[PDB]
């Protein structure tokens, strides 16, 4: 995955679970949740972006 | 007029502390101000600061912290909050290590940190009768 | 007293600490995020349960969680 | 480049009409959830958060006032047009005591033509309870052409006010200094508006209403009555009815005002022909009011070295108990629109309630006292408007405290000292509310349980333990003795309610001494208790709007917020808005009890018919004295008994009242869904509904969200008020029109 | 007949209801004068009442013991104009409404600002879609066949 | 009749409340799942949205039309 | 009338079932609270955050469904009692005609049959039904205190 890639959220406790988002940036450092994904639908708190782990996102073909 | 010279020029309100802050605990906030600014008490109405040492007593930590948050609007930062038990048992509370909690300071250890997200919490049925 | 837990989804944006009305949360060094900081809850005895901390949390399902528990004159917000 | 106005401040364009939410910084970005739609209407008139300049807020308020006055003028024009075209006003003029006023006909669709009632005068339509016919008769309007011309003038005036609002927002908007000339504004509103309006109305009454109504009462038909302009061009048509116009204005300018006693009388009582106040008394009243208000308008210093400065008056009113006194109040009321709105709305609602009382107490229109539906509707409507306006004044006082209150500018003044001892005020008001409720209501419950136990001598009744309202009876005696003793130039008491003779017009009672017994004692103390509890809720909201022992920084959360959280044991409804919500509920309770007391007492002990020998028979038969002292009595002899007409209205011309009765019950019960439930359940149900929509690929882009907590409360209270007030509306109207 | 009911053309209580309503209307008519609009309105009411009762009598309508038309909605085509035909009419109209709404949602859902086009309707596109709903039964059973009517697993689910 | 019907409603609400309590504090997904596949009870939480949506549809259908016919008669 | 009231009963049953089933299935979590199982069966809320979380617990679903159960049982018992009052009095035509519209219920069941009850004690005397009128008023008072 990279910037601009489309991924499916696999985190169950997510307002965008099973949904598709756009990767903003994948951090190359040793952070726990490097993948930053932007969504079109705001969550219940109003935010439309979140940091996800490498195993919590699945790239769409 | 007032018991201590460092008290803010407050006329007293029926919203201050009660019998609880005489036998359980009371909170005191101290700060130094450059100007005798007029500020709003967390309990009642308007009080006047002293151009120097200021000391105020409250019944709750939240009241002292609300006053301190108001003080930040006056560019006052050196305010410090203490807890006083029924006798003179003073304990510094808010600037615990001298640095505000919003700024990272070395020497602090994480308390209540779980090395997983919310989804990793154990199922309640496995937490029965413990 | 209520229970406050911090989860590694913390991004160290400090919005929880500067929203706590009773000085329960603080920022401590960490190496799990870009900011290098994580929230901590070392003074939960002053936790009142107002949940302002998790109203300011930007992470997806929160990184600070408040579990209401036993009540105390401090946690009940009793000035009397 | 005028010194009072700014020229062409805002361009007249339709571009912002196509950008909803442009006024708000947060809503301008566009909707993302359905909460945006509701926030759009909740912030439309909150001009304080739309601009950071008091000048812009003042200009918006000024133009909004113009729009509101245009709407009011359009409404009045519609009323006059309906009177001119869809009314039996001409037939009602010739038979006021036997024709029911109707000014709205119903189209014949889906069988709804049954609503066209037999109002009399060869007319079919809905009976009108707004009293426009009596008002028009008091104005001297004897033809429907005059109603048409008044409607045309109302339309022209409405367009003029619309143009004025547009002009003063887009072409010449006044500056802040112009708005802050409270001395000049008070001078003008007191002299020009009030005094000159009273003077102009006195002139109209004297020259048009006095002769035309005197001819009408003499039996002259409206067709042979001269046109109103002929009473001005010919000093002989009015000098025959009032033989004092023959002297012209010479007695006025020679201070010989005694000559004008023909048409400027001081009689009191009611006109025996029409049952209303003597229109000569009304004209004299308006003249005196005009002179008093014009004099009162020369008080405040505006542009010369003459008059008062409100700042100097307030700052001089200090005291040992009040510290700095009224210092800073002038700055509060000249820099905060919310404080002015609070004062004006509270006094305006109180004035509306006073108007409601004085209306039925002293009927001011011809043949309006014998139109019981009109009297009941006018009283209930004005009391409801007064209660709503009072709650609004409390709400805007709380809003001022949250938003526009400056602690520094109010050091040790009255506002500061009130906040400093808010605990004492609220605790003593709590004790008073408990005392009054315990006593009034528990005396009611004691009466109920004594009656249920077969102990009739243990009640708080007249034939039992008696609580005579001696203070009110003393006042009643003082008023009935006033003519000739304390008002030596009066011929009759101000109102026959205080005592005197039974005034009947066409065998129908217009006014009659309202006896006060133990039943009135209990209901009056119920009124006092309900008013005190409403004041308690609203004052607790205003005083604790900024901080408390629970939330020391409640002002930082704003005026309108749902809570601070489940902590502190639970901090629901701590706002100040949530106090205007509970106060709205309690105002509904208080006003409902007030209007119930009025309806039952009038029907049972004032209204009715008078036999030719002088025997008085009332609508219900005097059951108020003995059966209004128990809750079972109120349930049975008032609610159950007088609800018979509403439930038996199906198939008749009053069936619409039964339908509205049922619909208002439905709406009131609907409110309880929002009042009792919470947002989380509805959000989680919307989650599954959204799942279904996504499964069918029909999920809207604007994400559907459950109504916010504050909006849920607002919807609940609005539906509750609508349902309850509509139920009482249908009940009252059907009952008082049937009988 | 069906359910013990009888045709309204032979129901005495039905004619009694008609006679009572007409008598009440005529008694109301008596208290007005000449050819005045109130009398014209009451006469129109009488005429409409008579026409409605006559039409209900000659309508294959079954009346109970109260002289009111009862609806036979078990499904039989004999009384098919009471429920079945209005049912088909409503199903057509409501399917039209739902189809045009869904088509508009899916059409503006692929533009730059989908949320803007929901508070500010694209009236040209809205008119284009709305008049295309007359084929909603055919369009629905041409999109379901192609799998374009139902989502499969991109739909979101809660934690449990 | 009134007593027994009220007791019936109370008992039904209690049954559903205790089912909810079982879900909260006694339900174990691991026991009701074998190699990824879910048993008859665990599958009720998979189409829970379908169940709730169709209950909502039936409730809205019945309420809309019963109230419509009643108000039409009114 | 039986048809319409049976459909009302079906609506009440379905709505009570909807509330209870939604609370049971959503007890372990939802989108607004994907960790609701960690807070137990009965908790006040999750705070004003995320738009507001009033009555989000499973206990609150029971609490809301109690009103609907009371309403459904009220409809059932109203139907039964009115049908049997008309059957016993003999005026079964009163139910068959007036039970098809709401005002028929309000006027001929409640308003009509409440006359003996409210006259259990009047300013003139009392009957053995006086205790029932007192209980009537007592129930109204407790109902409105619940409204409080
Ligand atoms: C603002 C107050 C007000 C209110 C509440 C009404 C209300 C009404 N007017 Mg009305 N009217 C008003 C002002 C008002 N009018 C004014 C200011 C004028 C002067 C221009 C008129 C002139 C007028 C006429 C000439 C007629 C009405 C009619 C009606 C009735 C039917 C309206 C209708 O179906 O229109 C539907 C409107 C639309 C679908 C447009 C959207 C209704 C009771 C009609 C009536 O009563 O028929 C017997 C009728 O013939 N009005
Ligand atoms: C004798 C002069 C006079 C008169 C009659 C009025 C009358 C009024 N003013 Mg006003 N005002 C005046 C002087 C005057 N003002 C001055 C000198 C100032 C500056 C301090 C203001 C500042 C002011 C503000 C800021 C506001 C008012 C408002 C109002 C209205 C109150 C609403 C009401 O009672 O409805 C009664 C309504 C009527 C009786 C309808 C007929 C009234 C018409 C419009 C005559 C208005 C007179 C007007 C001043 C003449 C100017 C004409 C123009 C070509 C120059 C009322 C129309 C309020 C309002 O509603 O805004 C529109 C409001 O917000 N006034
Ligand atoms: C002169 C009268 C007056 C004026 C100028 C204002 C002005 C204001 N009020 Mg206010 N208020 C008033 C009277 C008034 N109020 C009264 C009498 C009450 C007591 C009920 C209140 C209670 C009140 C509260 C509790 C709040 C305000 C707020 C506000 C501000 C924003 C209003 C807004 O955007 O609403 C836009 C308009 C609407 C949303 C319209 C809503 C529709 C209403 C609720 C239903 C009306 C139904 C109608 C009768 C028809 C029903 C018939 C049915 C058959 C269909 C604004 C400064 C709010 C604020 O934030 O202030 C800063 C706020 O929180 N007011
Ligand atoms: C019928 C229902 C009902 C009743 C009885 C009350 C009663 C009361 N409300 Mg209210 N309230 C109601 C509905 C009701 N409310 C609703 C629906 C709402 C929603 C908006 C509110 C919202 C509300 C607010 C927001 C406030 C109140 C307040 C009050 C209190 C006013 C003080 C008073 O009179 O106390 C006296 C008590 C009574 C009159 C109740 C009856 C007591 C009897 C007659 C006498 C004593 C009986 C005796 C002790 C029995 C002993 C025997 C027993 C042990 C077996 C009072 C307790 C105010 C408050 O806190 O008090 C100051 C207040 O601020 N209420
Ligand atoms: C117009 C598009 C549309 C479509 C195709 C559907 C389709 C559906 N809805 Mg639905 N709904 C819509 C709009 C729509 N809805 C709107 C606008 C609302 C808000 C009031 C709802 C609220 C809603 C609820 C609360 C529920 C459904 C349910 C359902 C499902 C069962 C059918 C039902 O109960 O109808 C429900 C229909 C209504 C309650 C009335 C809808 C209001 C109007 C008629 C629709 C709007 C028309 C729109 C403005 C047209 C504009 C298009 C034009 C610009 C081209 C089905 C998937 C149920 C479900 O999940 O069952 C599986 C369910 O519980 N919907
Ligand atoms: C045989 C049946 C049965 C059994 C064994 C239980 C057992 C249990 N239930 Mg349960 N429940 C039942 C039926 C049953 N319930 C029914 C029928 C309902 C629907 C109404 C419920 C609704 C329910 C809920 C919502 C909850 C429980 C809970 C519980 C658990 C704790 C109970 C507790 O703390 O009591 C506490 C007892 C009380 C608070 C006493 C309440 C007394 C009420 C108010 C009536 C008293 C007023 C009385 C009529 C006075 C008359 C007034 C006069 C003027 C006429 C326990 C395992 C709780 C739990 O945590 O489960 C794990 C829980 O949250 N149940
Ligand atoms: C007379 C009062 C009243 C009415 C009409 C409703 C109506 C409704 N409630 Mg309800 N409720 C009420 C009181 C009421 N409630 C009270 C007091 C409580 C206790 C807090 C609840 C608690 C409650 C819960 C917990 C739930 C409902 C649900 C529902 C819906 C059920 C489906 C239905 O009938 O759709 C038809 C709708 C109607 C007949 C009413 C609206 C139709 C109007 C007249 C259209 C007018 C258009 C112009 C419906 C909107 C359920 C729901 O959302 O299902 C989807 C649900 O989960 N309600
Ligand atoms: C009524 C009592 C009254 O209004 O006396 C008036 C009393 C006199 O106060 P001051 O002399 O300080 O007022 C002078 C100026 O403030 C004019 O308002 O006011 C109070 O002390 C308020 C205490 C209310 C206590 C409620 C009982
Ligand atoms: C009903 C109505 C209307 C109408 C109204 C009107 C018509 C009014 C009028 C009004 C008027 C018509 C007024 C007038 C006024 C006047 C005046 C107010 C005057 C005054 C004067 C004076 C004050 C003088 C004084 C003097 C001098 C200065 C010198 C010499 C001496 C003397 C003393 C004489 C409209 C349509 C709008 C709307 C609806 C309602
Ligand atoms: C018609 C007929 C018949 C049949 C009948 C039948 C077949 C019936 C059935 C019935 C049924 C079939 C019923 C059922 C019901 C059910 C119910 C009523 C249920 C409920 C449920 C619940 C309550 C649940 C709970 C829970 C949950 C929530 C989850 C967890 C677990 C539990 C389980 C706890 C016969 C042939 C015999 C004869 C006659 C005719
Ligand atoms: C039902 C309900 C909802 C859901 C309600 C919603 C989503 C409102 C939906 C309104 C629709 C979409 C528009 C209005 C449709 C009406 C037919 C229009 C009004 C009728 C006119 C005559 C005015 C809440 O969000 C809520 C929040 C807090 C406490 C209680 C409740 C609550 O009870
Ligand atoms: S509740 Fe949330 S906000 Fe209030 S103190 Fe405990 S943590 Fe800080
Ligand atoms: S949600 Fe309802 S309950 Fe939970 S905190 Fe906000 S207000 Fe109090």
């Amino acid at each position: 995955i990279q910037k601009g890639s489309t991924v499916r959220i696999l985190r169950k406790e997510s307002y965008w679970y099973n949904e598709s988002g756009t990767v903003v940036v994948v951090d190359q450092s040793k952070v726990r949740y490097p993948v930053l994904v932007r969504f079109t639908k705001v969550n219940y708190a109003g935010t439309n972006t979140n940091n996800f782990g490498l195993n919590e996102v699945e790239e769409v073909v | 007029k007032l018991k201590q010279s460092d008290f803010p020029k407050f006329e007293g309100s029926t919203g201050g502390w009660l019998s609880a802050a005489k036998n359980e605990e009371k909170y005191v906030i101290i700060w130094t101000s450059k100007d005798a600014s007029l500020f709003e008490m967390p309990t009642g109405g308007t009080a006047k600061m002293n151009a120097g040492n200021n000391v105020a007593y409250f019944a709750r930590k939240e009241q002292c912290l609300a006053l301190g948050s108001q003080l930040r609007g006056f560019k006052i930062t050196n305010y410090k909050i203490f807890r006083i038990y029924p006798p003179l048992d003073i304990t510094l509370l808010h600037p615990f290590d001298g640095v505000f909690p919003e700024k990272v300071n070395q020497g602090r250890s994480p308390v209540g940190k779980r090395d997983a997200s919310i989804g990793g919490n154990p199922n309640p049925a496995s937490l029965k009768f413990q | 007293s209520h229970t406050v837990k911090i989860y590694d989804t913390c991004i160290g944006c400090t919005q929880c600490v500067r929203a706590c009305p009773t000085d329960v949360l603080e920022m401590v060094p960490w190496d799990g995020c870009k900011a290098g900081q994580i929230a901590s809850a070392p003074r939960t005895e002053d936790c009142v349960g107002c949940k302002r901390c998790e109203t300011a949390c930007p992470t997806d399902f929160l990184s600070v969680r408040v579990y209401l528990g036993g009540e105390t004159t401090r946690s009940l917000g009793l000035a009397y | 480049k005028s010194t009072i106005v700014d020229f062409n401040p805002v361009e007249t364009s339709f571009e912002k009409w196509a950008k909803p939410g442009q006024f708000s910084r947060t809503l301008a970005k566009g909707p993302k959830t359905t909460t945006w739609i509701w926030n759009l209407h909740a912030d439309a008139h909150d001009f304080d958060i739309q601009t950071n300049s008091l000048q812009e807020v003042s200009r918006k308020i000024f133009s909004a006032h113009f729009g509101q006055l245009a709407v009011i003028f359009l409404w009045l024009s519609g009323m006059h047009f309906h009177g001119a075209y869809f009314s039996n006003y001409s037939a009602w003029l010739t038979n006021p005591t036997s024709t029911k006023p109707s000014a709205q006909i119903v189209w014949p669709i889906v069988g709804q033509e049954v609503l066209n009632a037999d109002v009399g005068g060869n007319f079919q339509g809905i009976q009108i309870t707004s009293g426009f016919f009596q008002l028009w008769r008091a104005e001297g309007i004897t033809s429907e052409v005059e109603l048409y011309w008044t409607a045309v003038g109302g339309l022209v005036a409405s367009f003029l006010m619309l143009f004025a609002g547009w002009f003063h927002y887009h072409k010449a908007a006044p500056k802040l200094e112009w708005f802050q000339n409270v001395e000049s504004m008070l001078n003008h509103h007191l002299a020009g508006l009030l005094g000159l309006g009273s003077l102009s109305w006195a002139g109209h009454q004297i020259h048009i209403a006095l002769p035309i109504n005197k001819l009408l009462d003499l039996g002259v038909s409206p067709e042979e009555i001269p046109l109103p302009y002929e009473f001005i061009l010919n000093r002989d048509l009015i000098a025959q009815l009032y033989p004092s116009f023959n002297k012209g204005l010479t007695p006025f300018f020679t201070l010989n005002w005694g000559e004008y006693s023909d048409f400027l009388t001081f009689k009191g009582g009611l006109n025996p022909v029409t049952g209303g106040l003597w229109l000569t008394d009304t004209a004299h009243h308006h003249l005196a009011i005009a002179v008093l208000f014009i004099v009162a308008g020369h008080m405040y210093k505006t542009n010369w070295f003459l008059g008062h400065s409100i700042k100097t008056i307030l700052e001089a009113h200090k005291g040992p108990f009040t510290g700095e006194g009224h210092k800073g109040l002038y700055e509060v009321l000249t820099t905060s629109w919310h404080a002015q709105l609070a004062i004006n709305l509270a006094l305006f609602g109180s004035l509306s309630i006073i108007v409601a009382h004085h209306m039925y107490a002293m009927p001011p229109y011809p043949y309006i006292a014998i139109d019981y539906p009109t009297q009941l509707s006018l009283f209930t409507h004005h009391v409801w408007i007064g209660g709503f306006c009072i709650v609004g004044g409390a709400a805007h006082g709380a809003i001022f405290f949250v938003r526009d209150y400056n602690a520094a500018n109010n050091y040790n003044n009255l506002i500061d000292r009130v906040i400093r001892h808010r605990d004492a005020i609220i605790s003593h008001l709590n004790w008073v509310c408990i005392f009054l409720g315990c006593h009034s209501f528990g005396l009611y419950v004691h009466n109920d349980t004594m009656r249920a136990l077969g102990r009739s001598q243990d009640l708080f009744s007249d034939n039992a333990i008696a609580l005579k309202p001696i203070f009110a009876q003393f006042i009643q005696n003082l008023h009935t003795l006033a003519p000739g003793s304390t008002a030596p130039n009066a011929l009759t008491t101000v109102s026959y309610a205080f005592g005197g003779d039974v005034i009947s017009v066409g065998s129908k009672i217009a006014m009659m001494p309202i006896s006060l017994g133990t039943a009135d004692f209990l209901v009056h103390h119920i009124h006092a208790f309900t008013i005190h509890v409403t004041v308690l809720i609203l004052l607790k909201g205003v005083l604790y709007s900024r901080n408390s022992r629970l939330i020391p920084d409640k002002a930082n959360l704003g005026f309108r917020f749902p809570c601070d959280g489940p902590g502190r044991g639970g901090t629901c409804q701590v706002s100040a808005w949530d106090h205007v919500f509970l106060g709205l509920f309690w105002m509904y309770n208080s006003i409902s009890i007030v209007i119930f007391h009025f309806s039952w007492k009038m029907q049972s002990d004032v209204w009715g018919t008078v036999s030719p020998t002088g025997a008085v028979s009332h609508i219900t038969g005097g059951n108020f004295a003995q059966s209004s002292i128990t809750i079972n009595g109120w349930l049975r002899d008032f609610l159950w008994s007088q609800a018979a007409q509403v439930v038996q209205s199906y198939g008749s011309s009053l069936s619409a009242y039964g339908l509205i009765f049922l619909g208002a019950h439905f709406i009131w019960a609907f409110s309880l869904m929002f009042l009792f439930s919470g947002r989380g359940y509805w959000q989680e149900l919307i989650e599954s509904i959204v799942w279904a929509h996504n499964k069918l690929k029909v999920a809207p882009s604007i994400q559907p969200r459950a109504l916010s907590i504050t909006q849920g409360r607002a919807v609940g209270v609005a539906h509750y008020l609508l349902g309850g007030i509509g139920t009482t509306w249908a009940f009252f109207l059907a009952r008082i029109i049937s009988v | 007949d069906i359910g013990g009911l009888n045709p309204c053309k032979d129901s005495e209580v039905f004619q009694k209801r008609l006679a009572k309503t007409v008598k009440k209307l005529e008694n109301r008519l008596k208290k007005y004068e000449e050819g005045t609009p109130p009398q014209i309105a009451i006469q129109q009411q009488i005429t409409q009442t008579k026409q409605r009762f006559t039409r209900y009598a000659d309508s294959n309508l079954l009346c109970g013991n109260d002289g009111l038309p009862h609806l036979i909605t078990d499904g039989r085509w004999s009384h098919g104009s009471e429920f079945l035909l209005p049912s088909i009419l409503f199903l057509y109209i409501s399917g039209w409404i739902g189809w045009v709404g869904r088509k508009y949602i899916r059409t503006v859902g692929q533009t730059s600002n989908p949320t803007e086009k929901e508070i500010i309707i694209d009236v040209p596109l809205a008119i284009s879609i709305m008049t295309s709903g007359f084929l909603w039964p055919f369009a629905a059973w041409q999109e379901f066949l192609s799998g374009d009517l139902i989502a499969s697993d991109e739909t979101i689910t809660t934690s449990p | 009749y009134t007593h027994h019907q009220y007791i019936a409603g109370f008992l039904m609400v209690g049954a559903f409340a205790h089912g909810a309590i079982f879900f909260v504090r006694d339900y174990d997904p691991a026991v009701n799942t074998r190699n990824g596949e879910k048993n008859v009870l665990a599958r009720m939480l998979e189409h829970k949205e379908a169940i709730i949506s169709h209950l909502s549809w039936v409730s809205l259908f019945l309420g809309f039309h019963t109230l419509g016919i009643y108000v039409h008669n009114d | 009338g039986d048809f319409l009231v049976h459909h009302a009963i079906a609506l009440g049953l379905h709505t009570t079932t909807l509330i209870l089933v939604k609370g049971a299935l959503d007890a372990r979590g939802s989108k607004l609270m994907p960790d609701k199982k960690d807070f137990g069966y009965s908790f006040p809320c999750d705070g004003p955050g995320r738009g507001g979380t009033c009555d989000i617990s499973a206990w609150d679903a029971f609490y809301l469904a109690m009103f609907w159960m009371l309403n459904t049982i009220g409809w059932v018992t109203f139907y039964w009692h009115w049908k049997h009052l008309t059957l016993w009095q003999g005026n079964q035509v009163q139910f068959n005609e007036s039970s098809n519209y709401i005002m028929g219920w309000l006027r001929d069941y409640l308003w009509l049959n409440s006359s003996p009850l409210i006259n259990g004690y009047n300013p003139f005397g009392m009957n053995s039904l006086s205790v029932w009128a007192w209980m009537f008023l007592f129930g109204h008072l407790v109902w409105a205190t619940g409204f409080m």
